């Protein structure tokens, strides 16, 4: 019996909440998310998985700190067709770090979804996304669809195995 | 979208635990809320900080008339805190078993000193709202597991469960009838109104003395029991407290009370949160310049914040530390004296490190009044390894440290590089010590503001005493004003409430 955190951080508008609905509920939609809970497969091991919605207070850059205590995986989303959600990757890494102060930080478990690829007018390129990816301490790299289910689970199992990690490490 | 909306029901200005849960409350009905507040951080005076923080908070210590509209005058709103007074800090640890400065540094991040230092008890207004709404799910909590007294001037655990006393040998077989009687009589004292009878017009210490108690057993009970203000509480204040200490035992721990992990300042997050769910919009770093009346009608319309943006609302929910002193020059404030330690051992040592503890001293000298002192320990993630976070506090006399330095001194003593011939028998090392004196706003009328309109409400800060009633209470009176008939923080939807075939 393990129970992992998990926080889906980003800009406002980049799919956070339908990447988390769409992963537990397996649902799409066009209010009142708060969390979900997921019990998953982890490289045979059973495991907890308890993601936290927003509740939208990044609108304004309003998240506190109770919001990041003891987070096991931290998910950062952007999208791919807006490239200014991307260029503000390093400031919501920053802020967890700064928030979260987790047991050895330079080797915390980030993961990158950049969301939205359904979307025909792209303007952040897989390569550019992985150059950065990769410079951070090569952190893991999905391209997503919420609103297709493209790479979700997927993108999800390894968050999950890295959630694990961080959590018994 | 994603700008600003220019207007909602409900603004709510401020971040502490009061505001919070009307903010929470107010949401929850379905009312659009918009809560600010200028801090970087959630809490106001109800924050706790990490060690690094904490300086910073210290060191502080140490645009829109051309909105006004036509018929509209405008109430400035403050710009500059002065809840805060006489912090004084010292540093005994070295600076770079034994734990330097360097090492808190280091560590700064495993602190979260708390501004306020309060407890939860089993059963009570705050905790039964945390439970009720849902809320509760934002937290974990940990026991209290030790009851201290400090009588003679030294320290002791009080057996208080039932099986706690019958467990040591501390009282005579003579005082533990007394005691059993004696409890067993206050979890009802209502049911023998003979009792308390004619000493309903008197206090709770005057009505202890004539009852078959020795003065020993009738000190814990006064003190550590009921801890009410045994002047300032008559016999059914404390015969009442009694009864409320005695419910909450063995609910959860052997004592009646739970701190929440992280500390009291996740308290006001977690009502925020709700608010948020259900709705509310979320700015911090955000100030507002001022708030704009109708001449005519004599209502507030709406504020105007530090970027000049005009956001009309139709009730108002300002927090004590954000009026103006022209709007509070009538209001009398009190004051709460607080001192925050970092210490390398518990008041009163024993094997079991992690214990949480709350002791009661007294006040000696008149004019003053009880310090309550609150022992955490590491895994209560509110201090490093090796080190307590000590908290005390008191209604104040004088400043802080001249209210409280007296009894830090009695309990611990302070750091040095001089080893004694035996360590084991040495009160506890104060490593760092912090002293301060922060406004008590609560239990002041509304009137007692200068010209605020009837849709303009107010919050007061945190008050002195052990829990949150004060700041729940307010929210709750608050509430019913601005949503008449509704339930207060309903719990949220559920498939299970209704059962169908
Ligand atoms: N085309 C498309 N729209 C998406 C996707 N994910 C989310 N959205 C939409 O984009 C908007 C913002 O999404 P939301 O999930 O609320 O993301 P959040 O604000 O980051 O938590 C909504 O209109 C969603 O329906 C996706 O994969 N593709
Ligand atoms: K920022
Ligand atoms: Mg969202």
């Amino acid at each position: 019996k393990v129970l992992l955190k998990v926080i889906i951080l980003g800009d406002s508008g980049v799919g956070k909440t339908s990447l988390m609905n769409q992963y537990v509920n397996k649902k799409f939609s066009n209010i009142g998310a708060d969390f979900l809970t997921k019990e998953v497969m982890v490289d045979d091991r059973l495991v907890t998985m308890q993601i936290w919605d927003t509740a939208g207070q990044e609108r304004f850059q309003s998240l506190g700190v109770a919001f990041y205590r003891g987070a096991d995986c931290c998910v950062l989303v952007f999208d791919v067709t807006a490239p200014n959600t991307f260029k503000t990757l390093d400031s919501w890494r920053d802020e967890f770090l700064i928030q979260a102060s987790p047991r050895d930080p330079e080797n915390f478990p980030f993961v990158v979804l950049g969301n939205k690829i359904d979307l025909e007018n792209r303007q952040v390129a897989t390569k550019r996304a992985q150059a950065w990816c990769y410079s951070k301490n090569n952190i893991p790299y999905f391209e997503t669809s919420a609103k297709e289910a493209i790479n979700v689970e997927q993108a999800f199992q390894t968050i999950a195995r890295n959630a694990l990690k961080q959590e018994t490490e | 979208a994603d700008n600003l909306p220019s207007d909602f029901d409900v603004i709510v200005i401020g971040t502490g635990l009061p505001e919070s849960i009307i903010a929470a409350a107010c949401s929850r009905s379905g009312q659009r809320v918009l809560h600010v507040d200028s801090r970087s951080y959630y809490g106001g005076n109800w924050a706790s900080f990490s060690f690094s923080g904490l300086l910073s908070w210290l060191k502080e210590y140490q645009m829109w008339q051309e909105q006004i509209l036509e018929n509209e005058e405008a109430i400035p709103l403050s710009s500059k805190d002065k809840t805060i007074q006489h912090v004084e800090v010292f540093c005994y640890a070295s600076q770079d078993n034994r734990i330097t400065y360097s090492q808190i540094i280091k560590e700064g991040r495993r602190f979260n000193i708390d501004l306020v230092s309060k407890l939860l008890y089993s059963r009570g207004l705050l905790i039964d709202l945390l439970i009720k709404s849902n809320v509760s799910r934002y937290a974990e909590f940990k026991n209290i597991t030790r009851i201290l007294a400090f009588r003679e001037g030294t320290v002791e655990q009080v057996p208080c469960s039932r099986a706690d006393v019958f467990n040591s040998k501390q009282l005579t077989m003579v005082e533990k009838r007394m005691l059993m009687k004696f409890l067993t009589f206050c979890v009802e004292y209502e049911e023998h109104p003979d009792e308390y009878r004619a000493y309903e017009g008197t206090t709770f210490s005057e009505y202890l003395k004539t009852q078959k108690l020795t003065p020993n057993l009738q000190y814990f009970v006064l003190h550590s029991i009921a801890m009410t203000s045994e002047t300032t509480s008559c016999t059914v204040d404390g015969l009442k407290a009694t009864k409320k200490f005695l419910q909450c035992l063995g609910r959860y721990g052997n004592t009646p009370f739970l701190f929440p992990l992280y500390g009291q300042g996740e308290l006001p997050q977690c009502f925020c949160r709700m608010c948020a769910v259900f709705g509310g919009i979320y700015c911090l770093r955000h100030s507002v310049q001022c708030l704009v009346v109708d001449k005519e009608s004599r209502k507030c319309k709406a504020v105007i914040d530090q970027f000049g943006q005009r956001i009309i609302s139709k009730h108002f929910i300002i927090e004590d530390s954000y009026l103006s002193e022209n709007t509070c020059s009538r209001v009398q404030y009190r004051q709460i004296s607080r001192a925050v330690l970092i210490t390398d051992g518990s008041v009163l040592r024993t094997d079991a490190d992690q214990q949480v503890s709350i002791l009661t001293v007294p006040a000696e000298e008149p004019g003053s009044f009880a310090v309550r002192v609150i022992e955490l320990c590491s895994s209560t993630m509110t201090c490093m390894k090796g080190t307590y976070l000590v908290h005390l506090t008191c209604m104040s006399s004088k400043t802080a440290r001249e209210d409280l330095e007296r009894v830090v001194q009695k309990l611990f003593t302070p750091y040095t590089e001089i080893e004694a011939e035996n360590e084991q028998v040495e009160k506890p090392r104060l490593l760092w010590a912090l002293y301060f004196n922060m406004r008590d706003s609560s239990d002041i009328s509304r009137d007692c503001y200068n010209d605020l309109p009837s849709n303009v409400y107010v919050c007061s800060g945190p008050d002195s005493g052990l829990g949150n009633d004060n700041a729940v209470k307010q929210a709750e009176t608050l509430f019913q004003q601005i949503c008449p008939n509704e339930d207060f923080c309903p719990a949220p939807p559920n498939p299970e409430d209704i059962v169908l075939d």
